[PDB]
RNA sequence: GGGUGACGGGGAAUCAGGGUUCGAUUCCGGAGAGGGAGCCUGAGAAACGGCUACCACAUCCAAGGAAGGCAGCAGGCGCGCAAAUUACCCACUCCCGACCCGGGGAGGUAGUGACGAAAAAUAACAAUACAGGACUCUUUCGAGGCCCUGUAAUUGGAAUGAGUCCACUUUAAAUCCUUUAACGAGGAUCCAUUGGAGGGCAAGUCUGGUGCCAGCAGCCGCGGUAAUUCCAGCUCCAAUAGCGU
């Protein structure tokens, strides 16, 4: 007997037909567009979407004006709106099924860095985010997969305690200044 | 019947060769970038009866 | 045809129970038989002492000597002809030395050219044969 | 000078004889303030010395312009050496402990089971 | 009646709808303390870190006698394909006691730990030499560049953690993360791997060796002197801190 959780789960599903070709080609394209690290990063999004679609289906199988559906569906829609995937006005559950990977990728941090100028190419963007150069709201978001809430998009900019965001310059520029001071001068 | 003699015949008398040098190859995302770039943007040419990613005449 | 009626459950469920035993794979897994016969007494692998290096001749259309190892298992006392895979690998295996043996992928059925060989040598004297072939580890002395 | 401090979730524990609250430290550009400095700043804020102020459980956030942790202000030291954990007093040396080290105590008491009555023997033991 | 690679359940794994299999294993219930039996105390035991026998193992004996039970926690032997430190602490959670104060291998804390799960680095940008193509221009050749992609020169400085390490915090005391000073990148370096490249099935009719041999090959097969299948080098492909059996 202990404290301790043991409550976990995989964030993804591996594909059955492992060399579909058209599947591989599509997934690669998705890594290109949004400078993703690896295939499993695609697959975890595919899995998250799939859950949502699974919920949408289940709610649709229920009768309309059943409290279970009305509550959960509304909550699922509000959740999707909050991340800036579904549009207000388009909130009525049958629209969830008509939705795609591309939308979920688009609202990463790595995207909304690159999207709001800030980066200069998506691979730059991902590096920045890793290197503690951008801050969402007030926290230095180290992680690119950080799905940016629609609410909290316009509060994405550079980290205050950094070179790019107006602060102490990084160690390389400091080294070159010391070299020019003592070595050259 | 049949002897256990020649055991490692071909592994033995093969001509040994040095494994060359080239470069520290790109890894992780960088690799995947590079492979994306050499299917979808760099080449995309006028076709001449199908392609071959390890082709050789 | 089918029993079908509403209060049949039992009839249906019993007949299916009866017929399951003509499903070859089921019978393998529910009668003892195979677990009795398997020298790996329901196990993925088995250690066992090598007691002679023995050439198996390949089955008709392919002509080749195979270079097996007669193993005796530690757990059971049963004997085996494990296939020593990869080129010149037999020379690593010297007599009376502690090999780990696995299945050959087929779960009792022999494989390809080899007659009567369910088993392949994995490790030699607690080292791993792949590693010796590569030239990574070395046989201790 | 440039730290700044806040006091969140303040409570007046009349019946443990204390004020007690969540200290929430702003401290951008510096390396998580030590507890001595936090106490002294709390003392000038609450006008009741550093002696009766006991502070702990500071956890810095990510990025590093904010730590958060619990603190409390007793009325007097006489009270704070009564309803207070011993380690937290010894944290600033005012109720230190013995250096017997558990295991040795157990071995001593496991001998003594061996012998009856003799107070001198049971004093001896080990 | 026999069997069970049978403790029951909650639950777990697969899964369209059905099912199939698993559930020694942290909660609940049971049963047991080498094996069988008998009982004292007690509200509660047919107790085993209580006793009495027998059996089976074993330990001192001055040989008359005497003591013993890790399916507690560490650890050993052994068995095996198959499994962690004789670590620190009563600070938390609870328990027990006559008790605000004592005790707790219950419990917590580190150590080992690729069982498995989450996140996630191994480079980014720039002008160059260039190499190309939607636009504008040009009969074509050539050019103007919002657009851009590959290879180089590391050419250029900029950004950075891995790491080394004062200090704080953490903590029972520590560690770890977090915070943070100071050092800390030209890849010859801080080097990504495991499996493939005839089909199934993503990817060489390339080059060298062997010649039904050695060997590969889950299956179909390849090997008998132009091997797309063997051993090698080169390139390429898949997944990637993982991937094979
Ligand atoms: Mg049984
Ligand atoms: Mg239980
Ligand atoms: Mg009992
Ligand atoms: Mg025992
Ligand atoms: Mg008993
Ligand atoms: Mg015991
Ligand atoms: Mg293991
Ligand atoms: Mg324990
Ligand atoms: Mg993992
Ligand atoms: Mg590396
Ligand atoms: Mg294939």
């Amino acid at each position: 007997p202990v404290a301790r959780s043991w409550v976990c789960r995989k964030t993804y599903v591996t594909p059955r037909r492992p060399f579909e070709k058209s599947r591989l080609d599509q997934e690669l394209k998705l890594i290109g567009e949004y400078g993703l690290r690896n295939k499993r990063e695609v697959w975890r999004v595919k899995f998250t979407l799939a859950k949502i679609r699974k919920a949408a289906r289940e709610l649709l199988t229920l009768d309309e004006k059943d409290p279970r559906r009305l509550f959960e569906g509304n909550a699922l829609l509000r959740r999707l709106v909050r991340i800036g995937v579904l549009d207000e006005g388009k909130m009525k559950l049958d629209y969830i099924l008509g939705l795609k990977i591309e939308d979920f990728l688009e609202r990463r941090l790595q995207t909304q860095v690159f999207k709001l100028g800030l980066a200069k190419s998506i691979h730059h963007a991902r590096v920045l985010i890793r290197q503690r150069h951008i801050r969402v709201r007030k926290q230095v978001v180290n992680i690119p997969s950080f799905i940016v809430r629609l609410d909290s998009q316009k509060h994405i900019d550079f980290s205050l305690r950094s070179p790019y965001g107006g602060g102490r310059p990084g160690r390389v520029k400091r080294k070159n200044a010391k070299k020019g001071q003592g070595g050259a001068g | 019947h049949g002897s256990l003699a020649r055991v490692g015949k071909v592994r033995g008398q093969t001509l040994k060769v040095a494994k060359q040098e080239k470069k520290k190859k790109r890894t992780g995302r960088a690799k995947r970038r590079m492979q994306y770039n050499r299917r979808f943007v760099n080449v995309v040419p006028t076709f001449g009866k199908k392609k071959g990613p390890n082709a050789n005449s | 045809g089918k029993c079908r009626g509403l209060r049949t459950a039992r009839k249906l469920r019993s007949h299916r129970r009866d017929q399951k035993w003509h499903d070859k794979q089921y019978k393998k897994a529910h009668l003892g038989t195979a677990l009795k016969a398997n020298p790996f007494g329901g196990a993925s692998h088995a250690k066992g002492i090598v007691l002679e290096k023995v050439g198996v001749e390949a089955k008709q259309p392919n002509s080749a000597i195979r270079k097996c190892v007669r193993v005796q298992l530690i757990k059971n006392g049963k004997k085996i002809t494990a296939f020593v895979p990869n080129d010149g690998c037999l020379n690593f295996i010297e007599e009376n030395d502690e090999v780990l043996v696995a299945g050959f992928g087929r779960k009792g059925h022999a494989v390809g050219d080899i007659p009567g060989v369910r088993f392949k040598v994995v490790k030699v004297a607690n080292v791993s044969l792949l590693a010796l072939y590569k030239g990574k580890k070395e046989r201790p002395r | 000078d440039t730290v700044t401090i806040r006091t969140r979730k303040f409570m007046t524990n009349r019946l443990l004889q204390r004020k007690q609250m969540v200290i929430d430290v702003l401290h951008p550009g510096k390396a998580t303030v030590p507890k001595t400095e936090i106490r002294e700043k709390l003392a000038k804020m609450y006008k009741t010395t550093p002696d009766v102020i006991f502070v702990f459980g500071f956890r810095t956030h990510f990025g590093g312009g904010k730590t958060t942790g619990f603190g409390m202000i007793y009325d007097s030291l006489d009270y704070a050496k009564k309803n207070e954990p011993k380690h937290r007093l010894a944290r600033h040396g005012l109720y230190e402990k013995k250096k017997t080290s558990r295991k040795q105590r157990k071995e001593r008491k496991n001998r003594m089971k061996k012998v009856r009555g003799t107070a001198k023997a049971n004093v001896g033991a080990g």
